[PDB]
């Protein structure tokens, strides 16, 4: 209250984390699991392979009637339970997917056997030299070899991906209990600004940073809400924040709340809402007058962030304490972000403050680490690349001894796109 | 585990 | 033709991206600009800031009046052009965002200021002290500063994301020509195959793979046509394929084509589609029985790719092959997948032949490279991971000196997906 | 560039 709590980056990231909750849980086809995390084990129903299956293309043979002379009765189909039996001197055709039948239990490759005899040939065999003494179960993937009936294949907190959708499909758990995702609502406030489709007039700009953070926020997937403009009013701010407090779980606002202007937000966030402004500035470059704060409204939690109205600091603080509390909120266990080793491929002078720029992370031939160019100093200093930022260069507060870092030396970079 | 970077210093061990 | 042609995984790599055609353009909203390449340079058709403006919390001030004692003449008002002409001996009122007033030259932040006097106080300063001699154009960001009318701010070729969406928003680019996405088409063929919905029947299993592929291919966020299970026979693999060759770009399958089939589906692209199929085998592990083939039709090029019935082999190729010949498809200028350096966490023996397993990054504190804990070779031994696989380990060839790899020794990992 | 793996050896440079 008054000039709100100045917070360090660190104190300001466990707060976030600690005050965000997770959300409940629904079920969903398992076709729409991408990115969700599992609120249940995932066991299965059946043995897979649910029969014996060959391992190779070749002959289910008995292993007893040793590398003889034989006659192939016969070829094992996928898709289809085998009906004959093979008996002593004779062997089944059988392909890598295929049942072995009901008298065999091993399978010969082809590169261990020659046709004897075919057929005239209408395309057929009719007799192989076995040149092998099989081992009994020798390439056969017996019942239940991959997966064992009742076993638990996905548990409760996995994140999943392509490979454990396949997996469901694999068992046959088509509906699955998962934790919801976030719906997260943006607006921008500030009387100066205008919809991207407007043209310019007199002291006005054009809104960028809720397209920016839209899309931020729909890269990872999460359904959001455009709230728009609102004016920087009391009266505007206070029902802009309803409507995304009735439709959303996270509501995002940029703009003017700086040393200067913090105020009408703050002061309905406080006095109106009766939301709790866990801090209001943070110890970094940029975004120091950045907002985090929590409304518990009938037995429900909702999350608010007040980001500053700078494009970049608007975008990095998006990619360090709203990000993480939506992984969190869609279940995920270790919701942090993942931080990386590259070499700068500049000299950069240190602010006392922790300082963090958007940067383009690429390897090279060879080489261990990778290179952060940094380029999220952005606006009049802008050196184009066909590449998007996908990291944040995290340069350490400056120190007595280290006062700027140099070409090659290597530093922490936040990967906050795909590489 | 911090979100604020470190050293090229810390990096020797 | 006949046993068809068996390629290297260098050779079939370059080929499927030489036989890519890059897709046209159309023309989007600039909100559904994410992931897409622009097809045009962008130019700005505004100066930003479009009025000079104020970098600090201070005052507009004039640099010849010196640190004297100065009149409040009012405050400038973020959107709104300024009225009044600061004359000398006077001051006005400003925010980092603010437009300078029409008299000022300088901006003297708060810091360097003391309130002299107020109106009593209803909220309100009347004479502030000016502490310092400024420079003229202090802190003031001039008209064109960040971008300037008619220059380039987004060049042909860069692939969008976040920050490049909210650039096109703060030049009032709001419709964009781009390349358009592929659509691709899954199907899988195999008579031992049933729909994941369903239990099970005598000799047969649920198809993963079209869940499993179709999931990787949207995770990059290309549109999808599900075609289902075609049965494994000439009539039903045509009139499948002719409706992925009428609905999309690209045609992918799986099932069934190893040394033992690829039959049926190699002779309906060779006699019924009159396809040109590039190579049917590629020395590699595991996907041996990969096959690519094209269609020119209708001035039109279609590309097709029968993946192995494997589930590892399936997920392994498509990211192999599949997914950089929809990243050339979709314009971006290097398809090539992004290779890092890793650690093994085991010791490996290698093969004959380059091996590929799906893996899991770690990145652990202070290291230089993560370490990559190989899952890939599911099925009969996994031991589960919250976490997707992310890579996929790219192990060498065997050699006379190396047979093995051991823990902790540097490899390549292919990024599949985000870290 | 190649997608086949390199060896350890190939690392030394």
């Amino acid at each position: 209250m008054s000039p709100f709590p100045l917070t360090s980056m660190d104190k300001a990231f466990i707060t976030v984390l600690e005050m965000t909750p997770v959300l409940g849980t629904e079920i969903i086809n398992y076709r729409d699991g991408m990115g969700r995390v599992l609120a249940q084990d995932v066991y299965a129903k059946d043995n897979l392979p649910p029969f014996p299956a060959s391992v190779k293309d070749g002959y289910a043979v008995r292993a007893a009637d040793g590398p003889g002379d034989r006659f192939i009765i016969g070829e094992s189909q996928a898709g289809e339970q085998p009906t004959q039996t093979v008996m002593p001197g004779q062997v089944m055709r059988v392909t890598t997917g295929a049942p072995i039948p009901c008298g065999a239990d091993a399978v010969v490759q082809v590169e261990d056997t020659e046709l004897i005899r075919e057929s005239d040939d209408g395309t057929e065999e009719l007799e192989v030299r076995i040149l092998v003494q099989a081992r009994p179960g020798q390439d056969i993937r017996p019942i239940g070899h991959d997966i064992k009936r009742g076993e638990c294949v996905l548990a409760k907190g996995t994140h999943m991906g392509p490979s454990e959708i396949g997996l469901l499909a694999t068992v046959g758990v088509t509906e699955v209990e998962v934790n919801k995702f976030p719906v997260v609502a943006v607006m921008s406030t500030g009387n100066e600004l205008l919809n991207p489709e407007d043209d310019l007039l007199p002291g006005k700009i054009r809104d960028s940073n809720r397209s920016t953070l839209l899309a931020t926020i729909q890269e990872h997937g999460y359904p959001t809400i455009n709230l728009g403009i609102v004016g920087d009013n009391p009266d505007d701010l206070l029902n802009a924040l309803n409507e995304g407090i009735s439709r959303a779980d996270v509501i995002i606002t940029s703009g003017g709340v700086s040393m200067g202007e913090k105020d009408y937000l703050k002061q309905v966030l406080d006095i109106d809402l009766h939301a709790q402004i866990h801090f209001g500035r943070v110890f970094m470059k940029p975004g120091l007058p950045t907002t985090f704060a929590t409304l518990d409204i009938d037995g429900v939690r909702k999350i608010i962030f007040a980001l500053p109205g700078n494009p970049v600091s608007a975008v990095v603080t998006c990619n360090l304490f709203v990000v993480p509390a939506l992984r969190k909120m869609q279940g995920i266990l270790d919701p942090r972000p993942t931080i990386i080793k590259a070499r700068l491929s500049c000299d950069v002078k240190l602010d006392p403050r922790p300082e963090y720029h958007r940067c383009i992370l690429t390897w090279h031939h060879q080489e261990p680490l990778p290179w952060a160019q940094s380029t999220g100093n952005q606006m009049s200093s802008r050196l184009m690349s066909m590449r998007s930022a996908n990291g944040l260069l995290m340069l350490p507060p400056k120190t007595e001894q280290y006062v700027e870092l140099h070409k090659g030396e290597v530093v922490d970079v936040m990967v906050i796109g795909r590489l | 585990f911090s979100i604020v970077g470190s050293l090229p210093r810390d990096f020797e061990l």
